[PDB]
């Protein structure tokens, strides 16, 4: 397998040059929001980002050498998460605002068109402060990206020597972030309390993936704004 | 059979 | 502060002393789905009431407000339950032990409907836990990280409070590597380990809120009694 | 302060 040859330069090369475009919204200015036009833009959009992330996915190193089943396991468990923290780093430099596009940046009350949503909001926003007080780099945010597709899915699974192979990719990537922290400077202790720092927001990331879930499914049993089929067989996955 | 599992084969 | 104050051998040895007993269930019955709901739910609320003592003797706990405490535990609880049915299933595979004299397998799970799914997630990872040699030392300190951090990037003077809570976070932090040191590990490998428990930890979250939400969703429809502290408890994640 | 989770974590021990 060709990515555990990889050196921590080539792995962080691979990741940078992966990465999607920052994709428009459909906003219109010329009307006001409500619930379900602000739901149609933001569904909208991440529709588009779903198509760029498939892509991505399949460039990053190791994921390519799982069966079908298991790439789409993967996906389907993380995507919403992947969405998310895209959207936090994007939103770093804009206190107090979340950056969904270059034409749609909202803040708090802006989410209180939606019912539901300014929780989700205020939730995203404390996790893009949170990085900017971190100064996150470009290159651990795509470490972070790659490590949700590869981990979030894992523990639901000879597909155990596949299950090895994953967790030997995400040791590789513990190598890079490790790597990357010397790299610029940090101690030994600062490399393994800043690595910590990083992963224990994955697991807040994590959290609002889950609450977002479940204010999805609420929208989609209400017929608030229409869904693609492929929303809504990845909204599907997550049922229960 | 899933889109999902189309769109990741091309 | 006396816990920034600490050493990492102390550390350990608070953590380890501070452990909760474990608790026998109020199981020469036949099971159904109101019994064994009726079971966990009991054992939950007299777990909780030593997790609470527990929790005032996690280094760090005790300096933050009353309000900040219950923050914390309202949003930890269940993460903090289940990390502890996972570590004390390890030597079980295939089953969960609640208590010595409730063992259940994975197929009992059905009694319940959609709880069979958090079973396996559970068995996951204590398979996970089993694999790693998961040490009782890293245990204490995991349960501790759950209970500071799956609260903290969810809060004026109150950004000195949680610049307090990720100093100790930074020392449980320098408790794992030491502990991981101690037992000869390399540097790349205790990086590596390091990651892996702490990615672990969005699967316990992820399993508590999926539990969250059935036991949302069966406190409407109104089956099982549920305490009061545990209607309580429940309510903070509406 | 009127939640049991309050009323425990002052009469701990
Ligand atoms: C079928 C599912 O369709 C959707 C709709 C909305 C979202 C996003 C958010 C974050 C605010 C959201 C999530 C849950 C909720 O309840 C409200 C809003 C979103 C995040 C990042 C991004 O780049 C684009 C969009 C994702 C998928
Ligand atoms: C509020 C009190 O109601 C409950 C009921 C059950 C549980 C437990 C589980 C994991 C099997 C559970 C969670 C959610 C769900 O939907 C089904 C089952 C549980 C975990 C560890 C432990 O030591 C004791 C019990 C916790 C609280």
């Amino acid at each position: 397998s060709l990515a555990l040859s990889l050196t921590a330069d080539q792995m962080v090369s691979a990741l940078l040059d992966a990465e999607p475009p920052i994709l428009y919204s459909e906003y219109d200015p010329t009307r006001p929001f409500s619930e379900a036009s602000m739901m149609g833009l933001l569904t909208n959009l991440a529709d588009r980002e779903l198509v760029h992330m498939i892509n991505w996915a399949k460039r990053v190193p190791g994921f390519v050498d799982l069966t079908l089943h298991d790439q789409v396991h993967l996906l389907e468990m993380a995507w919403l998460e992947i969405l998310m923290i895209g959207l936090v780093w994007r939103s770093m430099e804009h206190p107090g605002k979340l950056l969904f596009a270059p034409n749609l940046l909202l803040d708090r009350n802006q989410g209180k068109c939606v019912e539901g949503m300014v929780e989700i909001f205020d939730m995203l926003l404390a996790t893009s402060s949170r990085f900017r007080m971190m100064n996150l780099q470009g290159e651990e945010f795509v470490c972070l990206k790659s490590i949700i597709l590869l981990n979030s899915g894992v523990y639901t699974f000879k597909s155990l020597e596949e299950k090895d192979h994953i967790h030997r990719v995400l040791d590789k990537i513990t190598d890079t972030l490790i790597h990357l922290m010397a790299k610029a400077g940090l101690t030994l202790q600062q490399q393994h309390q800043r690595l910590a720092q990083l992963l224990l927001i994955l697991s807040h990331i994590r959290h609002m993936s889950n609450k977002g879930m479940e204010h999805l499914y609420s929208m989609k049993c209400k017929n608030v704004v229409p869904l693609s089929d492929l929303l809504l067989e990845m909204l599907d996955a997550h049922r229960l | 059979h899933k889109i999902l599992h189309r769109l990741l084969q091309d």
